[PDB]
RNA sequence: UGUACAACGGGGUAUUGUAAGCAGUAGAGUAGCGUUACGAUCUGCUGAGAUUAAGCCUUUGUUGUCUGAUUUGU
RNA sequence: GCGUUGGAUACCCACUAAUAGGGAACGGCUGGGUUUAGACCGUCGUGAGACAGGUUAGUUUUACCCUACUGAUGAAUGUUACCGCAAUAGUAAUUGAACUUAGUACGAGAGGAACAGUUCAUUCGGAUAAUUGGUUUUUGCGGCUGUCUGAUCAGGCAUUGCCGCGAAGCUACCAUCCGCUGGAUUAUGGCUGAACGCCUCUAAGUCAGAAUCCAUGCUAGAACGCGGUGAUUUC
RNA sequence: GUGAACAGCCUCUAGUUGAUAGAAUAAUGUAGAUAAGGGAAGUCGGCAAAAUAGAUCCGUAACUUCGGGAUAAGGAUUGGC
């Protein structure tokens, strides 16, 4: 028999795969994506009706807490000689 | 699936390991059949070859005509007592185990089969279907 | 000298060690490869295994001996209420591998998901994410900066979702939280999608559909400490052998003067992580469908829940997925449903399932009746009813 | 796909459930349950086992002959498919089930008439036969009421 | 489940069914064929001394006579007294093929029943005369 | 002295897995503690400030 | 201090196979004067009665409970 | 890479894709064997006895130690919690048949293929319990023998008394489901082309190509590998 | 009492209620059981288990020292009223 890793069987499979099977996958993808969009729109409409009843630089530190934490950690690694990249 | 068989065969619960004795359902003069081998059997250490309905076996006649005795011949299992699943949705079984004598092409030595024949065996073997009076 | 008769070894060396899984929620180890021109989509989903039942399928399979014939098959029902999107994680590529760069959460989380952050919820002051939610004030700087960081650097984008376990019959109130990869448009579109879907629900029919092959990832049922005969499937020793017959007779007869790692030994059985593939979705049932247990051939108005409910589970009141066959895990265990990692080239992945009938007889015994109206109509008038 | 009735107890046999035995005369015995199958193998009499419909019909516990019970029979001569005929059959099935249930209830009611009369006669005889216990009950009543009063 | 029931009513140790025995007794030709059998080497009593009610071969005529004088045979005779309980009874109790079942009961009461009773009377008196 | 002892969750307070509940030992030690408290009270020491500064177990014959 | 938790109870769903008690003119007959007495069993009230989470499902009821110990800091 | 059998008494019979050879001994239970005391027959011996021999019967009994192996906890590097990464180690699928190609290529004939497209099964592996089957201290329901509680009732005992059914749980090739696709190569077939004014698959360079290799996928996750994120104490 | 019975099983007189305990119910054991289909294919070898079993009646071969073999083998049956 031909193994699962047999080259000629995998070549035939790839030829088959590029056609009707990939067509089915793509069409299912389009249908599911449309349903996902309609689900979001329906949630927006429900929330809107319910609320009718009621009525950039990435430089620097992430925050001051992050600044203090990373500075203290790097100083500690320097002091204890536990750095992966520095001496 | 055997030479002379018509198409593929799906798995059936095994009921007749080697050393079993089934009845002879045809009219060739044999009374029972002793299974000594199973066609299409796999190989695994310590595992007995076993037959199910619609399998071809090699069998000897223990009771019946002395002309039929001391000879090893193909037989086809047409009934089994072990229950098996039909894909339509029922487990079923027969009263006895039974087989019929054939040649390696699966052609019937006898001219008729007494008693019911399992649908799986009849559908697998056209000559059994032609010699069957009752198909379940 | 050589072994006289050949036999394959007992068990599979690639499923080692046979130790208890580190978590009750089995990990997704690989997501499908991303195609950038495709629309944005979730790659997985979370559900709870509810039980099994029986169907009759009108099979169309050319070349098969059961072509144009009915088959009776086992199915598994997974209770899948919608998940709630609560966060987004960005991943960068490094020479050491993928690294999570940053995580952004939504402004408001339910107590259902806040319980996941506590060992003793009833005693706590429930302070989790209280200071974080204050970062959404005064035009949302910090939040916008971290989303900008995800857009600028991430090669992978995943979305943090959680189950709504309060809609299941389970006694557990603490929800399950997981990362689900977004396969779809660009990184910027993935992040915009996640930010738009914060605090929103995604239903299972916006992730899967009928006639689709999926993969089930779960922890198997535990069985405690097990002997070799049942843990590994070895042959029992002859009767009244000294010191037992549920053993391997010789654990080493050859030189290394150790026990080999490839020798069967007693230990833990079950509660391992497993990823089984190519289970066909037979039905995507909706929770508000009054006849989601009914087909075009069976005109009985009934739901999927069997009489008396699923044994040890309860009733199905949400959306559900019915996949044929069996999946790892026992009933009420959390399961992860994954999209296929490759395009299946078998024709069974192309077949369209047409169900003729769904079994709703009681699983608590030899159930003979599909509905209580049927049971009452068959039995007749009882002594108490008069 | 067809619903069969159990050979032993006449209960419905759905696909997958129960077991079938084929006798050498090609007769199928379908059983809904292991209970009924084991009873058949032990060769017990279904007309004597009280939990079977054969017994209940034989003993008259439920009505066996009615005009509603004649609509369902194995059809060996097929008819060509007609959509409106299928629709009329589907409506008729629900109507027939409703009428059969009403007549079943009436039959059980007629079978159980006289029960209240028997119960009243039994109660009267017991009350007539126990004067001492009734005196104890009256003393208990009077003491409880006097406790409520005071 | 228990060992006694398992080893007595194992499928390979099955006995003839009561409706089949009822059909065997209903017609005179079947009665005569079962009463007068060819010498078969593999049956007890060379195929002779066969009780139709119990579907059982006896080794000897004295064994058959002592069997006929027994509560086991009388139990079987009592069992074969009524309607032979086909699948039609279960179908009718479900409420299905009711007219067919009622026609079958009418035929038993009118024709097949009394003929079977007359055959049984003749068979019993023949066994009394020959034994 | 803990070779082949069972494991308990009450050991976590002290960072161990092996812990037991020896009743006879606890009762003897409680008796000696009560005696020590009695002696301190007889001396006039403040009972709220007393701590076990020494405790020793030796093998008897 | 609440779609709270628990113990019972209710309703389902399953299992077995028709409870106790009373009655009959059903009962091979036998004894005494068509009648009464004994009598395996049979029939009715009665798919009755019993069991049903201990690893079944559910819950507009009843009654209660919500309390201590220990340790952890850049 | 992957398999290499079931029997009968080294040879047969069969099944099978095939029933390949060998090593880790021959430099744990167990059967014949060193088989001590009993016994008989044979050969030798003057004899005690010995053997050219043959037959029958014949108690030696760890593990709780260390290590290895299988699984299971766990101190400590602010505390506590949630989501993750992936170094390394392991790794898995296999074989036969069937429809179509076709009664075609090929052939006087007799016979008679394959690729591409499809459907099942063998061995193995991992799960699973809707259904069928097995199992029953559910001692759940019912019954049976003997005896005991005056009888009825309701019960006890019979080393789980016995019989029938029996849910739940466990479980079976005795039940069901599921088990893939990218790079580099071997033999070999080539391209361009010297050595060598012919030629040459090779020297430099280069194209394909095996069930092979490395990966994808799958299992564990370094308890001294790591990242992201939440909360961080009023006597 | 049952029963052929000083058997086994249950009870009256009399006598004991002693033998480290508690909680859990993994593997492997020790002791005891049940199992679909097949029926010795297992093994050096049917080892071990299973199957048989009381009583009444029918019936019983070779061989033999005529005494036996013999419960040979093989069959029918068994409650209650
Ligand atoms: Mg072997
Ligand atoms: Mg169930
Ligand atoms: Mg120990
Ligand atoms: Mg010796
Ligand atoms: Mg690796
Ligand atoms: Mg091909
Ligand atoms: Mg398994
Ligand atoms: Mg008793
Ligand atoms: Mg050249
Ligand atoms: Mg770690
Ligand atoms: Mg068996
Ligand atoms: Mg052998
Ligand atoms: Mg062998
Ligand atoms: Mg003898
Ligand atoms: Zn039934
Ligand atoms: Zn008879």
């Amino acid at each position: 028999a031909k193994s699962l890793r047999a080259s000629s069987h995998l070549n035939a499979k790839s030829v088959k795969r590029r056609g009707v099977f990939q067509k089915a996958v793509d069409a299912r993808e389009q249908r599911i994506s449309d349903k996902l969009k309609e689900d979001l729109l329906k949630q927006k409409l429900e929330d809107l009706k319910k609320k009718e009843e009621q009525g950039i630089s990435t430089s620097g530190w992430r925050d001051g807490r992050h600044h203090t934490y990373k500075k203290a950690k790097l100083m500690k690694q320097s002091k204890k000689k536990t750095s992966f990249t520095r001496f | 699936s055997g030479n002379g068989a018509q198409g593929t065969k799906f798995r059936i619960s095994l009921g007749l390991p080697v050393g079993a004795i089934m009845n002879c359902a045809d009219n060739s003069g044999a009374r029972n059949l002793y299974i000594i081998a199973v066609k299409g059997s796999g190989s695994r250490l310590n595992r007995l070859p076993a037959a199910s309905l619609g399998d071809m076996v090699m069998a000897t006649v223990k009771k019946g005509k002395p002309e039929l005795r001391k000879k090893v011949m193909p037989a086809i299992v047409v009934r089994q007592a072990k229950s098996w699943r039909r894909r339509d949705g029922v487990f079923l079984y027969f009263e006895d185990n039974a087989g019929v004598i054939a040649n390696p092409k699966g052609e019937m030595k006898g001219s008729a089969i007494t008693g019911p024949v399992g649908k799986e065996c009849a559908d697998l073997w056209p000559r059994v279907a032609s010699n069957s009076g009752v198909v379940v | 000298s050589h072994r006289k008769y050949e036999a394959p070894r007992h068990g599979h060396l690639g499923f080692l060690p046979r130790k208890r899984a580190a978590s009750i929620r089995a990990r997704v180890k690989a997501f499908p490869k991303d195609d950038r021109s495709k629309p944005v989509a979730l790659t997985s989903f979370l559900g709870y295994k509810a039980g099994m039942t029986t169907i009759v399928r009108d099979l169309d399979r050319p070349g098969s001996k059961f072509h144009k014939r009915e088959v009776v098959e086992a199915v598994t029902v997974v209770d899948t209420p919608p998940v709630v999107v609560v966060g987004v994680v960005g991943y960068v590529e490094t020479p050491r591998g993928l690294r999570s760069l940053t995580t952004v959460w939504a402004e408001h989380l339910s107590d259902e998901v806040k319980r996941r952050f506590y060992k003793n919820w009833y005693k706590s002051k429930k302070k989790a994410f209280t200071k974080y939610s204050a970062k959404y004030a005064q035009d949302g700087a910090g939040i916008e900066r971290e989303l900008a960081r995800i857009k600028k650097y991430a090669s992978v984008v995943r979305v943090l979702v959680h189950t709504q376990i309060r809609k299941t019959p389970l006694a557990q109130k603490k929800a399950h939280l997981a990362e689900i990869q977004l396969n779809g448009g660009s990184i910027s579109e993935k992040v915009d999608w996640a930010r738009e879907h914060f605090e929103k629900t995604v239903a299972v029919d916006s992730v899967f559909e009928q006639n689709e092959m999926i993969d089930a990832i779960a922890v198997t049922k535990g069985h405690g400490f097990e002997g070799v005969t049942h843990r590994w499937g070895t042959k029992k020793l002859p009767r009244k052998t000294h010191r037992g017959l549920r053993k391997v007779a010789c654990i080493g007869a050859w030189h290394p003067a150790h026990v080999m790692w490839s020798v069967a030994r007693a230990g833990q059985r079950g509660y391992h992580s497993r990823t089984s593939i190519n289970h066909k979705i037979y039905r995507v049932g909706k929770g508000d469908d009054e006849a989601n247990g009914a087909t075009s051939f069976d005109r009985t108005k009934k739901t999927i829940t069997p009489m008396g409910g699923f044994v040890h589970y309860g009733e199905i009141k949400n959306d559900f997925i019915m996949v044929k066959g069996c999946i790892p895990g026992n009933r009420k265990r959390i399961v992860t449903l994954r999209k296929s990692l490759y395009t299946n080239t078998s024709r069974k992945a192309l077949e369209e399932v047409s169900l003729k009938w769904i079994d709703t007889a009681s699983k608590f015994g030899k159930g003979r009746f599909q509905t209580p109206a049927e049971k009452h109509a068959f039995m007749g008038t009882l002594k108490k009813d008069l | 796909m067809r619903i069969y009735q159990c050979h032993f107890c006449s209960s419905p046999c759905y696909p997958g459930h129960g077991i079938m035995f084929v006798r050498n005369d090609a007769k199928e015995f379908r059983f809904c349950r292991s209970k009924c199958h084991k009873a058949f193998k032990q060769r017990r009499n279904p007309r004597k086992l009280k939990w079977t419909k054969a017994f209940r019909k034989a003993a008259g516990k439920e009505l066996a002959v009615d005009s509603t019970l004649t609509f369902a029979q194995r059809r060996n001569v097929p008819v060509r498919y007609n959509r409106e005929l299928v629709a009329t059959t589907l409506k008729a099935m629900a109507r027939i089930e409703e009428i059969r249930q009403k007549r079943e209830r009436a039959f059980y009611k007629n079978r159980m008439r006289g029960n209240k009369e028997k119960d009243f006669l039994r109660d009267k005889k017991l009350v007539e036969s126990n004067p001492e216990l009734l005196r104890i009950r009256e003393v208990e009543i009077a003491r409880k009421l006097a406790k409520e009063q005071e | 489940m228990g060992r006694y029931s398992v080893k007595r009513y194992k499928t390979k140790r099955r006995t003839r069914d009561l409706d089949l025995i009822y059909n065997d007794l209903s017609t005179k030709e079947s009665v005569q064929k079962l009463l007068n059998q060819p010498l078969d080497e593999t049956k007890p009593g060379l195929g002779q001394h066969y009780c139709i009610h119990c579907a059982k071969y006896m080794e000897t005529a004295i064994a058959l006579k002592t069997h006929l004088k027994g509560k086991v045979h009388k139990r079987r005779v009592k069992e074969l007294r009524g309607v032979p309980y086909t699948q039609e009874v279960s179908d009718a109790a479900a409420g299905y093929n009711l007219n067919k079942f009622l026609n079958r009961v009418q035929e038993i009461t009118q024709s097949v029943g009394p003929e079977k009773e007359s055959n049984e009377a003749l068979l019993k008196e023949h066994l009394d005369s020959t034994l | 002295f803990n070779s082949s002892i069972g494991r308990t969750a009450q050991g976590k307070e002290f960072g161990v897995t092996k812990a037991r509940w020896p009743a006879k030992s606890v009762k003897f030690v409680q008796g000696l503690l009560q005696n020590a408290a009695a002696n301190a009270e007889a001396k006039g020491l403040d009972a709220t400030k007393l701590y076990v500064s020494h405790i020793q177990v030796n093998q008897a014959p």
